[PDB]
């Protein structure tokens, strides 16, 4: 019955105008979820592979920011053991200003130049900054292993 | 309504604000600054390990007289 | 031949805080451990298993006690201890700050009226975001408790308007009943809507969105009444006294929450790139980004100055686009080398009685009887 017009507004243009490289529709049972699909972006280690994506906008929305979260699993620094992506906004907050588009874009980008100097608690990191010519073709393997078909 | 809250860093240091059950976790860190000179944006604050945010009242976390926050420099 | 004492204080910090990281504090690792045990003791309950949520406990926070802060404030507190000793570091405190002039000249004229060779100088930096209001609450007057509404936001009554600040102000945002009516009841029945959602600002459809469109623009042509500017990044520049005919040189001096430390920026040399460019070119890039309203100018220098070495195609990019102006706060003070390098030099003696051959060892030192003594004192507050 209700839902927010933003949800419903953001959603038609989400559709009607989406970004290049990047494939996002709304789950069909509860339309704050959507499935995304990303094109491993050009001459990256993940070029060539297609990662799915889950976003969810809690409640909240847009007074609270939408949390994403890989369901292709993937080798990369920023990525959680779960999936789960950071959104963390440097000395700023989540304001209603900002859309699904930004942030889409911004894991976008994240492909395309990871920062492995965040936190280290993982071993992803580690390796990527010890030897990240040796992380850019095991990225590349696990891209061809669960990022293909 | 002045009481007395503290707020310690992990260097020892306490921090002495005067405030009221009113105000914003938000205007405890600018009382903050001005007395370290550390941005708002530059802290976080605790109590009793759970994370304060920045809109909620000091009594909307039950934060009384001589009660001490914990000050947080780094990103958690 | 040598350099100044001035110099010496640069190469001195710079070199120590790259190698002893977390130590050029000068807490003993003692009561760290002690101070982080305080914060995490209650996150442990005595109903459970103590010592796997004492280890888990640790395990989450020992590696964030054991390296160094990541907020700006603090790091320029760091750098004006050392610099200036405690004293005076609480007497450069209290001096205020004065706002960058238009085109910087007030702080180009400073600089030069001071002598290269005469002097060393300490120049901290406090940078403002401008936080406006960013929602809209509608009510009627005999719900309306001015005492405690909610602050920073704009309230819509039956025939009135007004802007609430951070202090409690209710400032009249100037239309009259009239007016006030046709917004009122533009408007509708939820408490509250956002004064930014692009989707009702840009595609209006209802009355509703009209009538949010129109009373933000009432506001933003009011904006220079206000005052919603909160502090958001803070830095230093040092200035070294020259030697003969020398060039003068400044460094900046930073940390970033969220982002890295001191000790990151000094590794990074990212200090020494934009000391290249010179202190007349850097101030005037710092009244540009005051002065612009250009998200993507703000945004370049912003990250040209600020970002961790790296990311400067990256650290105001989407989510992190600068879209509210910024105001540049100086002050200025002279430093004593004497008192710098004794300073440096006292924090080296605390750093020596670490055991270790290799600075890293002296640091993992360190950081080890932080992990024990965070651990030793849990167990004994919990009386085991």
């Amino acid at each position: 019955a209700g839902l927010p017009r933003r949800i419903i507004k953001e959603t038609q243009r989400l559709l009607a105008e989406p970004v290049p490289g990047i494939k996002a529709e709304p789950d069909e049972s509860n339309a704050r979820y959507f499935h995304v699909v990303i094109a491993g972006p050009q001459d990256s280690p993940f070029e060539g592979g297609t990662f799915k994506l889950e976003l969810f906008l809690p409640e909240e929305y847009p007074m609270a920011a939408p949390k994403v979260r890989f369901m292709t699993k993937i080798y990369h620094p920023n990525v959680d053991k779960l999936g789960r992506i950071c959104l963390d906004i440097l000395k700023d907050a989540w304001s209603p200003a900002l859309q699904i588009r930004t942030v889409l874009l911004s894991i976008q980008a994240l492909l395309s130049a990871p920062n492995p100097d965040d936190p280290l608690a993982n071993d992803v990191a580690e390796q990527w900054k010890t030897n990240e010519a040796q992380a850019i073709e095991t990225a590349r393997a696990w891209t061809r292993l669960y990022a293909m078909n | 309504g002045s009481m007395q809250i503290f707020v310690k860093t992990l260097t020892g240091k306490t921090i002495t604000l005067e405030v009221e059950p009113s105000d914003t976790i938000e205007n405890v860190k600018a009382k903050i600054q001005d007395k370290e000179g550390i941005p708002p944006d530059q802290q976080r604050l605790i109590f009793a390990g759970k994370q304060l945010e920045d809109g909620r009242t000091l009594s909307d976390y039950n934060i009384q007289k001589e009660s001490t926050l914990h000050l947080v420099l780094r990103l958690r | 031949s040598l350099e100044s004492p001035g110099f010496m204080v640069h190469k001195k910090l710079k070199s120590m805080s790259q190698s002893y990281g977390v130590m050029m504090t000068g807490v003993p690792a003692e009561v760290l451990g002690q101070m982080q045990a305080e914060r995490s003791i209650p996150s442990i309950n005595k109903t459970g298993n103590l010592k796997q949520q004492i280890a888990k406990e640790v395990s989450k926070v020992c590696h964030m006690m054991t390296e160094p802060t990541q907020s700006a404030g603090q790091a320029s507190n760091d750098v004006c201890e050392l610099l200036l000793g405690k004293i005076e570091a609480e007497k450069f405190h209290f001096t205020k700050y004065e706002a960058l002039s238009a085109d910087g000249d007030n702080l180009k004229n400073v600089l030069e009226n001071t002598a290269p060779s005469s002097t060393n100088l300490l120049i901290r930096f406090e940078i403002d975001r401008e936080d406006p209001p960013i929602v809209l609450v509608k009510t009627k007057n005999e719900n309306f408790n001015p005492e405690t509404a909610v602050k920073n936001k704009i309230y819509l009554l039956e025939n009135k308007l007004y802007f609430i600040d951070k202090m409690g102000n209710l400032f009249n945002l100037g239309p009259g009943k009239k007016k006030c009516t046709q917004l009122f009841n533009a408007i509708g029945d939820s408490a509250e809507y956002s004064l930014c959602d692009p989707f009702v600002l840009e595609e209006p459809e209802k009355p509703e969105d009209f009538a949010i469109s129109e009373i933000v623009d009432i506001f933003n042509e009011q904006k220079e009444r206000f005052d919603f500017w909160i502090g958001s990044h803070s830095f230093t520049i040092y200035i070294p006294q020259t030697l003969g005919e020398s060039p003068r040189q400044f460094y900046p001096y930073q940390a970033y929450f969220g982002s890295h430390t001191l000790q990151d920026w000094f590794v990074s040399d990212k200090d020494e790139y934009l000391s290249r460019i010179g202190i007349d070119k850097y101030i005037e890039k710092l009244a540009v980004l005051g002065k612009t309203t250009n998200t993507k100018e703000r945004s370049d220098i912003y990250a040209e100055f600020f970002s961790k070495r790296g990311r400067e195609a990256f650290f105001c990019a989407h989510l992190n686009e600068k879209r509210q102006p910024l105001r540049v706060k100086f002050k200025i003070t002279e430093i004593n080398p004497e008192l710098a390098l004794k300073n440096l030099q006292e924090t080296q003696e605390f750093i020596d009685t670490h055991p270790g051959e290799n600075p890293s060892d002296k640091v993992e030192n360190y950081r080890n009887r932080a992990k024990l003594a965070m651990t030793e004192h849990l167990e004994s507050l919990l009386d085991i």
